[PDB]
C-alpha cells in the first residue's frame, strides 16, 4: 500500500 | 521515493491520464497530492475506491 510521490 | 498511502480521496482524468488524490500515511492533509495511477502500488485501495463510488 505505497505510491511514488511527485 | 515511495511512501505509505493512507487512503484515496478522489479520482480525476487529466491530460488523458487517471490520477488519484492521496492522503499519505503520517503526513498532514496539506501534503495530499494528485498522483498518476501508475505511481500507485495500492491495489486494495484502488479496488475499494472504484467499488464504493
Amino acid at each position: 500500500q505505497t505510491a511514488r510521490k511527485s | 521515493e515511495e511512501f505509505a498511502v493512507e487512503k484515496i480521496i478522489d479520482r480525476r482524468v487529466r491530460k488523458g491520464m487517471v490520477e488519484y488524490y492521496l492522503k499519505w500515511k503520517g503526513y498532514p492533509e496539506t501534503e495530499n497530492t494528485w498522483e498518476p495511477e501508475n505511481n500507485l502500488d495500492c491495489q486494495d485501495l484502488i479496488q475499494q475506491y472504484e467499488a464504493s463510488r
